[PDB]
């Protein structure tokens, strides 16, 4: 009974006020999602959208290199986690 | 058990953490305390040759793991650091209490009484600058030797080991440093008792029957 | 249509403003539009007051003799009055400091008041226009910078209408000039200025310009602190709402305290009733806002929080410690305050008032003497006398104030205990491990597991609101009796008879009700008749709340079923009413508890308002 | 004329001085009523807007203003969040 | 082979929502069938709010305790 | 193969662990992970696996050296202490107001630098601990 | 037409807050004086004695009621003599309790110590009984010899309790007791 997803975890979904009606897959997914959020050392920055009509800002950070290193980090983290279990 | 996140204080599987200073890595302290106490300098003949710690103040850091799994109470290493610092400060304070009454150095207001010199130097335009310089120098020599991590028993330095040894001590093959440390600790406790006696005499005259005429 | 039950009313009306559940206008733009509409309503309410003050009121006669005239609120035209009552009543008098506020902010005519009403109506129209077009652009409006700018503009207004503004040389045109030139409109004298017996308008204007500038700087500092360490990890309308409500409650309670002790409205302390009503009203508002902060914190826990190792996670993990220690504090405070009061009651009853336990409030006396008082009143901590003292209305405490403050601490700690306990058990107790899946408010979990009445998180607020009202009643009794003794010059009847609770009855409640009850009797009726009638009405509402709180649903549902049977079996009406349309059902358990609490607090507020008016009239 | 009730009204001797005239005449009351009628019309418009909610096409078919575009892109003024917070910074 | 806690051995409950969470109970019997999700039947001295002191637990929700590695004073 | 209940629990654990380790990366794309909500800002990780603040926590002055920040905080502390002392006790400025003359702007500007010194020394230690 | 008594503040613009050390004592406070020479307290005592004498006069000489009221009068006289050493304001005359911490007549430190010792005794006796009677039967059915053994043995509570606290036998590890983790912490 207490393995149901919490309302905050199911926020903005159809099961926000009725977490007892969510699927087992959905409850497990959101319970893993909340844990994923609490690992900002490996959480991805999710770059800003390009909404302004002007040219793209040159910035100083390469999103491609960050995405590649995040792919590597995700692969290694998944490998280590599966080794643990 | 409980997941990796959501682990705080009393939750099962929560490793104890110690990170008070913003900018320093998290340190995970083991209980220790009693183990360090069993092999700790002090405990001379005056109390029977055993480590005189009634009230069990050195065991409270071990009891932190039982109370809330938080470093509320100091490690015995922090207790020795505090004892050493108090002893040195009280040695200097006793010598200052009995030297200010007879000597005067700077442009500070003439106040032989020790209980008023601090305030009168606060009020002095040419005393506030000097006390500010004293304060910044003390802060430098205190933050450089921050210890602090001794609160959880991992200081990486023996207690009272500031970067100060102009003489050949701690380096000569002779001059066993254990005896020197014991002398420092016991003279520090003696100076703290002396400062307490000075305060008692200042507040309750005739308490110590040797400083009756003292300030 | 309408084939629902009467339960539909109280089910939706309880969530009619729970816009997060309203999927249509769920966006934050709609919530800002609701704020705009609420501010339009506030502007129209202030326009109401100003319009009726300027229409049928004596503000022009008030500015001339603020001490000798009683402010008129509005004209009374009740058809139920008897010619005598019509001849008796002049107009509805004033129980709010709007005359004093208008006098302070520079109103000197009814034409200015009328222009103010027109401006308030136009500003309400502007607010409605802004609410017409919710938009992320309008979400830019607001911020601590905006409110600090409002403070700066109010400072400018007060400078323009300060009494010394006539002597002010134009700074922006002839330069700053001498210091006295600025002192004509900007001062920091500190405390009561004598005469008006209130803070100088120059002091208020200077305060506001300083507060606005400091607020601009603080907002900039907070936003650069958001530059590095940019973490909006937990955003929720209820978290921010709880923050706003707690800050507003603190500010409103502080407003009550510092407006009694440092009145900013000219000739306000001379009006006892308005001062007492101001303090009581603002303290009730502040307590309500703090309770709302706790409630919305609980709601954020219920349906917007995700467990983490954060501040809230740490609070939740050791919630047992928090609840247990708060329970210990409340038990100690209640035991000792009640026991000392009962001991004083016994000693005074047994003709031995000396043997009472009067613990001198030496800590508050020490604070007062060392930090506030400019003359030796108690002599503890310090005895220096100020060469150039400043004036204010800080009361001088005595033995009874110790017990009263301990009662206040008991009330505050018990309210916090109930609110914190409910909010932290919204995550679950061992009687209800899955409260995270049941929502903020629900009836119960049934008679099983021994019973689960009032186990909901909303029921925690329902229980704690009685304690909110009780705590506010305690310290408002304290304030009211203290100021009544000060104004009646007793100051010794209070200091002796407040030690025992029979004093609190006889000398405060029974004594101050003598004139209120004589509002109307066989001899006739005077201006206090309305307040005696409201006293009775409030008692009636309070006891109806008793009905809704004591008796629970099932009985009433069976009774309503029998009444429906009578209707369906009644002649001339079974052809017309089949109970299918808006079926009459008993109020749900949550609805019943809320309605009982609402009657309880309505009777509470109206009873105390009528008593305050009848005592300080 | 009033029958005074309450010890402080009698003690302080404050008199409820009725103004000789009314204070707002009748023309200015009519102007206030007209402005309140305009405010009432705006309130009816707001009530109709809120009761039926925001239509789904607006905020979806109407392109955001460049201010709104840049604010949502950079996460300002309560954007990049799920709160209102009028006292943001 | 036998899987799960031994019969009659004290176990600590790891189920967060159980009335006896982190408390101690005696194992009555463990169902030696792989399809049973909660085979470990544990008896407690304390009764819950339902006045029942026996409940079945999963294999991962109970921690078997040695004869002297727990606290006899609860 | 007559899947065990413990095998079902093992699959649930595997699914939860994989999801948790997968949603962290740039393959979930949720509003929470947007810059300025939960993540650490793209190229500026504030702290690593050990909870030690990196130089990125300082913002614009993320590359000002430890020695320079120490000098800045010490100068700010000295100037602020001088201004505070000269405003409150030595040549008090409120008493100067009582004399009818304005404040001395130097004292106020100096005393404004004490919280500057506070945050400056905190940033100085952050830089020193990072080797900057 | 007047307001409440206006109090005078200290326009403390000097930048320092001075706390007088000599005023940190009951004898140095200008609003409380010993009951012996407090005129209001003496008037209270006189009024009490007069009321007691008036009550006594109702009953004839030598009656049991007369003797009872006479004993009440003697008790009141002795109580007044004892209270003459207390501290009672300057306008009330009612003896006060000084909760600063100074050991004075009518202080709080000694009563606080006595109560704390007594109730630590009570709590430690109950806790010892519960620890040595881990059984609901012995809770409903008090083992009177063991209960009184614990009650009379709890006299050493202040030191035994601290020894158990420092040795880990007093508090329980948070991972070994029923703690609220239903939120799946
Ligand atoms: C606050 C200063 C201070 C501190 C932190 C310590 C710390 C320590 N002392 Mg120590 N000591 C001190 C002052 C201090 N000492 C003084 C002034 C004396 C002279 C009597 C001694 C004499 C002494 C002996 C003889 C021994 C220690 C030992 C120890 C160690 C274990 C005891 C412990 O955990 O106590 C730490 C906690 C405290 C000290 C708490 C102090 C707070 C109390 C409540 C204050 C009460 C005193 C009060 C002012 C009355 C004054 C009494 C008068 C005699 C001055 C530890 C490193 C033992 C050791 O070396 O172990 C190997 C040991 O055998 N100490
Ligand atoms: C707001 C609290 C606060 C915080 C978070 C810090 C943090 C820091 N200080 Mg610091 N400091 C503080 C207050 C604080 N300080 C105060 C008040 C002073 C006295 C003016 C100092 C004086 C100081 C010096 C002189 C130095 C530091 C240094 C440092 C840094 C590392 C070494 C250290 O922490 O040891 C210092 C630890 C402390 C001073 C402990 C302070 C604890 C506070 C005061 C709480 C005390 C409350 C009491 C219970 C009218 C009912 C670190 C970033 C060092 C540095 O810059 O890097 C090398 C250094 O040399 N500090
Ligand atoms: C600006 C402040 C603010 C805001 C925006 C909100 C907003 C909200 N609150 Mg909230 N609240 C606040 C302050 C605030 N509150 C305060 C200060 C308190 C403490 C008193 C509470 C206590 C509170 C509770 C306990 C609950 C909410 C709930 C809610 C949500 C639904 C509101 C709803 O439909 O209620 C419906 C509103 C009403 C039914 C209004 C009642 C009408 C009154 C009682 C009329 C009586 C007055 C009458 C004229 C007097 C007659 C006198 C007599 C003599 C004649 C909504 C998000 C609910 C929620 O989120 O649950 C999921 C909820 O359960 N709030
Ligand atoms: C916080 C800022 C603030 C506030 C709340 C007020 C409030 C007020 N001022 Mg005012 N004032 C201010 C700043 C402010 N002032 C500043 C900075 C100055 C100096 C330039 C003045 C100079 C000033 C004068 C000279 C007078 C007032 C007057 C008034 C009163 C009536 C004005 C009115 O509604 O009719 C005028 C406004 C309208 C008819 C329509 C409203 C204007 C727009 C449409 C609404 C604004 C929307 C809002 C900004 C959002 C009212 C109490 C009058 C009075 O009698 O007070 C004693 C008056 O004669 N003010
Ligand atoms: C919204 C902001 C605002 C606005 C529009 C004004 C507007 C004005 N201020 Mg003003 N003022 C403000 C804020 C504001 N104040 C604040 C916050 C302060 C506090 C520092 C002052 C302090 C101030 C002084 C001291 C003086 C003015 C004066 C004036 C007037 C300038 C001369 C004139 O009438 O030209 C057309 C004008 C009415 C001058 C004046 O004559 O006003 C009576 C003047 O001497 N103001
Ligand atoms: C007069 C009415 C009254 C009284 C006395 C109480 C008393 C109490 N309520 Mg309460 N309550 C009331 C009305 C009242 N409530 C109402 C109407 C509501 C609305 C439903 C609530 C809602 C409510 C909630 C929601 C909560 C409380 C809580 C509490 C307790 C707070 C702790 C405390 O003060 O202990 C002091 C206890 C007393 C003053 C009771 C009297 C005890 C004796 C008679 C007085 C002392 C005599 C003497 C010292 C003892 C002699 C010892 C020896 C010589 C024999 C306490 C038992 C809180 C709680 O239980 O936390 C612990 C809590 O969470 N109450
Ligand atoms: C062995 C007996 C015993 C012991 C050691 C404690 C100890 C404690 N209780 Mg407690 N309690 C007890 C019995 C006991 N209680 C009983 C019988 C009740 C039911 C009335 C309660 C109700 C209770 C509440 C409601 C609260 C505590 C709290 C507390 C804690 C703070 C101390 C306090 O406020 O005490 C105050 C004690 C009371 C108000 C009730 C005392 C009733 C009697 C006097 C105690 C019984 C003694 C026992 C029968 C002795 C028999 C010995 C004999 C068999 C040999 C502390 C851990 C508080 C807490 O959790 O704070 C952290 C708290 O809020 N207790
Ligand atoms: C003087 C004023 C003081 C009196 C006002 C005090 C009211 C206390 C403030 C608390 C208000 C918030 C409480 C609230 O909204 O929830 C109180 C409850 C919350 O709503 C309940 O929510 C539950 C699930 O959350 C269920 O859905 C219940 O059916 C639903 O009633 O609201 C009601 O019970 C409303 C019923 C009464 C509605 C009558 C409207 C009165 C309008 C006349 C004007
Ligand atoms: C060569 C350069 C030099 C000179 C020439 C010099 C001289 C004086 N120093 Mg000085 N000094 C340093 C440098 C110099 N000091 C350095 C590097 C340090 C850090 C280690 C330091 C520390 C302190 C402290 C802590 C104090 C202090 C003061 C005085 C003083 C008395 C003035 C007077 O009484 O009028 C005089 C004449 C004391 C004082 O009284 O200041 C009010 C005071 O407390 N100094
Ligand atoms: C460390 C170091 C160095 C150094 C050093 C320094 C600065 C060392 C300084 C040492 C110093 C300054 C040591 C003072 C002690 C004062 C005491 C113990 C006071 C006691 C006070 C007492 C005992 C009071 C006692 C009494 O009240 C009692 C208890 C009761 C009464 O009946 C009797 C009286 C009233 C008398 C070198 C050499 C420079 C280089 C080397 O390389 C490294
Ligand atoms: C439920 C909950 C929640 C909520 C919470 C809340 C609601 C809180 C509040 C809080 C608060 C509401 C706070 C407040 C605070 C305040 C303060 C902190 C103040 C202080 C001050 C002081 C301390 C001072 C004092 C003084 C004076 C002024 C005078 C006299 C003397 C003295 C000095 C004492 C949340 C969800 C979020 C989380 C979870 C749980």
């Amino acid at each position: 009974v207490c393995q149901n997803a919490k309302q905050g975890e199911l926020k903005f979904t159809e099961y926000w006020t009725k977490p007892y009606e969510a699927d087992a897959l959905t409850t497990l997914f959101v319970k893993a999602r909340v844990a994923a959020y609490n690992d900002v050392v490996n959480l991805f920055p999710l770059p800003n959208p390009k909404l302004t009509s002007g040219p793209a800002e040159p910035t100083s950070v390469d999103y491609d290199a960050l995405t590649k290193e995040a792919m590597e980090g995700q692969k290694k983290r998944i490998e280590a986690a599966m080794a643990s279990v | 058990a409980h997941p990796k996140h959501m682990l705080v204080a009393g939750v099962r599987g929560y490793e104890m953490e110690w990170q008070p200073i913003p900018g320093d890595a998290v340190k995970y302290p083991k209980p220790n305390s009693e183990e360090m106490f069993k092999t700790m300098i002090g405990a001379d003949v005056e109390t029977g040759g055993e480590a005189w710690d009634p009230l069990g103040f050195h065991k409270l850091f071990d009891r932190n793991f039982d109370f809330n799994m938080l470093p509320v109470y100091p490690h015995v290493q922090w207790l020795r650091e505090a004892e050493i610092k108090h002893g040195r400060v009280c040695m200097l304070a006793f010598i200052g209490c009995f030297a200010q009454a007879g000597y005067h150095i700077g442009s500070y207001p003439v106040q032989p009484d020790w209980s008023k010199a601090l305030a009168e130097c606060y009020a002095s335009p040419t005393g506030a600058v000097g006390l500010f310089q004293i304060s910044v120098l003390i802060g430098w020599i205190e933050g450089k030797n921050y210890n602090g991590d001794a609160w959880v028993g991992m200081s990486e330095k023996e207690p009272g080991d500031l970067g100060f040894d102009p003489a050949g001590f701690t380096k000569n093959p002779d001059f066993d440093l254990k005896k020197a440390q014991l002398q420092e600790i016991k003279n520090g406790r003696l100076a703290m008792v002396g400062c307490a006696s000075i305060a008692a005499n200042h507040f309750i005259p005739g308490s110590v029957p040797l400083l009756t005429g003292f300030y | 249509y309408g084939r629902c039950a009467t339960q539909r009313y109280f089910q939706v009306l309880g969530n009619i403003h729970d816009i997060e559940l309203n999927e249509s206008l769920n966006s934050p733009q709609a919530i800002q539009a609701l704020s705009f509409g609420q501010l339009s309503v506030i502007l129209l309410w202030l326009a109401a007051y100003t319009f009726h003050i300027g229409w049928s009121g004596n503000f022009e006669a008030f500015i001339d003799n603020p001490l000798g005239v009683q402010p008129i609120n509005h004209f009374v035209l009740d058809p139920h009055y008897s010619q005598y009552k019509v001849d008796t009543t002049i107009a509805a008098l004033t129980n709010h400091p709007i005359y004093h506020w208008l006098m302070t902010v520079g109103f000197t005519s009814n034409a200015q008041i009328y222009r103010f009403t027109l401006g308030l109506e136009i500003t309400a129209a502007v607010m409605l226009v802004l609410s017409l077009a919710p938009s992320v652009g309008l979400l830019s409006m607001g911020g601590l910078e905006v409110v600090s700018w409002i403070s700066i503009c109010w400072a400018g207004h007060l400078v323009n209408f300060a009494p010394g503004a006539a002597n002010l040389t134009n700074v922006v045109m002839e330069g700053p000039g001498s210091l006295g030139n600025l002192m004509n409109v900007l001062t920091f004298n500190g405390g009561i200025q004598l005469g008006t017996q209130a803070l100088a308008v120059s002091d208020v204007a200077h305060h506001h310009v300083a507060i606005g500038i400091v607020g601009l700087w603080i907002s900039a500092l907070l936003r650069v602190s958001k530059y590095a360490w940019n973490f909006n990890t937990q955003s929720s309308y209820h978290l921010d709402l709880s923050l706003s409500l707690t800050v507003g409650g603190i500010l409103t309670s502080l407003l009550a305290q510092q407006a009694y002790v440092y009145p900013a409205l000219s000739y306000l302390p001379y009006d006892y009733l308005t001062t007492t009503s101001l303090y009581v009203h603002h303290q009730y508002i502040g307590a309500f806002l703090a309770t709302g902060g706790f409630v919305h914190g609980g709601i954020f826990l219920v349906r917007d929080y995700t467990l983490s190792n954060d501040l809230v996670g740490k609070l939740l993990a050791t919630k047992a410690t928090v609840i247990s220690t708060l329970s210990w504090i409340t038990l100690f405070l209640g035991f000792h305050a009640t026991g000392l009061y009962m001991h004083n009651d016994a000693m005074a009853a047994f003709g031995v008032p000396q043997k009472q336990i009067i613990i001198e409030p030496v800590f508050a006396e020490f604070i007062q003497q060392v930090f506030f008082l400019g003359t030796p009143v108690y002599g503890l901590g310090s005895a220096a006398v100020s060469s150039t003292p400043t004036l204010s209305f800080l009361p001088i405490i005595s033995g009874g104030d110790f017990l009263v403050h301990h009662a206040i601490a008991l009330g505050l700690h018990t309210t916090v205990l109930v609110l914190i306990k409910g909010a932290l058990d919204s995550q679950g107790s061992y009687l209800f491990p899955d409260k995270q899946s049941f929502g903020y408010g629900f009836a119960c979990d049934g008679p099983g597991r021994g019973g689960t009445c009032d186990i909901s998180t909303w029921d925690s607020f329902y229980l704690a609101f009685f304690w909110v009202n009780n705590t506010v009643a305690w310290f408002t009794y304290y304030f009211h009796w203290k100021v009544l003794s000060l104004w009646q010059s007793s100051t010794a009847v209070f200091d002796e008879n407040s030690l025992y609770l029979m004093g609190w009855f006889r000398d405060y409640l029974w004594q101050n009700c003598a004139a209120l009850l004589s509002g109307y009797d066989s001899l006739g009726s005077n201006d206090l008749a309305v307040w005696a009638w409201a006293f009775l009405l409030a008692h009636l509402a309070w006891a109806t709340g008793f009905m809704f709180l004591i008796s629970w649903r099932g009985y009433w549902q069976e009774l309503i079923d029998t009444v429906i049977y009578m209707h369906l079996k009644a002649p001339f009406f079974n052809e017309i009413w089949s109970a299918d349309v808006v079926t009459p059902v008993a109020l749900s358990i949550v609805q019943a508890r809320f309605i009982g609490l609402a009657h309880y607090v309505a009777g509470f507020i109206l009873t105390y308002l009528a008593f305050v008016v009848g005592a300080t009239s | 004329e009033r029958i005074p009730g309450g010890k402080f009204t009698k003690a302080q001797g404050k008199i409820v001085a009725t103004p000789d005239e009314d204070g707002f005449t009748d023309s200015e009351v009519a102007l206030a009523l007209i402005i309140a009628a305009v405010v009432l019309y705006l309130a009816i418009e707001v009530t109709k807007s809120l009761f039926y909610g925001e239509d789904p096409e607006t905020t979806a078919k109407g392109p955001m203003t460049p201010f709104e575009k840049r604010v949502v892109e950079k996460g300002l003024f309560g954007s990049r969040g799920d709160s209102y917070s009028p006292f943001r910074p | 082979a036998w899987v799960g806690p031994k019969k009659g051995s004290q176990v600590r409950i790891l189920r967060p929502e159980s009335y006896w969470f982190q408390q101690r109970g005696t194992v009555v019997n463990v169902n030696q069938k792989t399809n049973i999700k909660y085979p470990v039947t544990v008896k407690f001295d304390f009764v819950n709010y339902a006045n029942v002191n026996t409940n079945g637990f999963a294999l991962w929700e109970v921690d078997e305790l040695k004869e002297g590695e727990y606290d006899p004073d609860l | 193969y007559t899947e065990s209940a413990q095998d079902a629990k093992l699959f649930e654990t595997v699914f939860s662990t994989y999801t948790a380790e997968y949603l962290k990366g740039p393959m979930y794309e949720t509003p929470e992970k947007m810059i300025g909500r939960r993540p650490f800002n793209p190229g500026e990780p504030l702290w690593g696996e050990d909870k030690k603040l990196t130089s990125n926590v300082l913002g614009p002055l993320k590359r000002v050296s430890s020695n320079e920040l120490a000098f800045l905080t010490m100068i700010c502390l000295a100037i602020g202490a001088w201004g505070e002392a000269q405003f409150l006790w030595f040549d008090p400025q409120f008493a100067a107001i009582d004399r009818g003359e304005y404040f001395n702007p130097i004292y106020i500007i100096a005393a404004s630098l004490l919280p500057v010194s506070f945050w400056a020394h905190i940033a100085c230690y952050i830089q020193k601990a990072n080797g900057k | 037409i007047d307001t409440a008594p206006v109090t005078k503040m200290k326009n403390l613009k000097t930048g320092t807050v001075e706390v007088d050390q000599t005023k940190l004592s009951v004898k140095s406070w200008g609003h409380m004086e010993p009951c012996g020479q407090n005129k209001k307290f003496q008037k209270r005592i006189k009024d009490e004695a007069f009321k007691l004498k008036k009550r006594q006069d109702k009953y004839a000489k030598g009656s049991a009621a007369y003797a009872g009221v006479q004993e009440v009068i003697d008790q009141a006289k002795d109580t007044a003599k004892a209270y003459e050493g207390r501290w009672c304001g300057k306008k009330d005359g009612l003896p006060r309790v000084i909760a600063t911490g100074e050991v004075t007549r009518g202080g709080i430190v000694t009563p606080a110590l006595m109560f704390l010792y007594t109730t630590g005794w009570i709590g430690y006796a109950g806790r010892s009984y519960l620890l040595r009677t881990k059984d609901a039967a012995k809770e409903i059915k008090i083992d009177v010899p063991l209960a009184l053994t614990c009650m009379t043995s709890a006299f050493a509570w202040p030191v035994y309790s601290w020894q158990d606290i420092t040795n880990g036998r007093f508090v329980a590890k948070d991972t070994e007791i029923r703690v609220q983790r239903m939120h799946m912490a």
